[PDB]
């Protein structure tokens, strides 16, 4: 989560942050993709019957 | 908020991640200088 991590539940920090645009949409995508490529491994491995 | 943070009128089937989850604390607690002393100004306000 970008708005905790980079700022400490502030509220100018959060505004500040406003700013930079789509550094967190970006960032929020990879991840959920590596898990979806984590859960797909599993069941490629084992669910053959 | 699901349509707000995707920027579409149209969601598909399926699990999201809308935006974060927070407690909003209540009340405040002020702490004064630790220091107790009081400053004798009767002398001077008050000589003989």
């Amino acid at each position: 989560d970008c708005t905790m991590y980079i700022c400490g539940d502030s509220t100018e920090c959060s505004n500040l942050l406003l700013q930079y645009g789509s550094f967190c949409t970006q960032l929020k995508r990879a991840l959920t993709g590596i898990a979806v490529e984590q859960d797909k491994n599993t069941q490629e491995v084992f669910a053959q019957v | 908020e699901t349509k707000c943070t995707l920027k579409s009128f149209t969601v598909e089937k399926g699990i999201y991640q809308t935006s974060n989850f927070r407690v909003q604390p209540t009340e405040s607690i002020v702490r004064f200088p630790n220091i107790t002393n009081l400053c004798p100004f009767d002398e001077v306000f008050n000589a003989t």
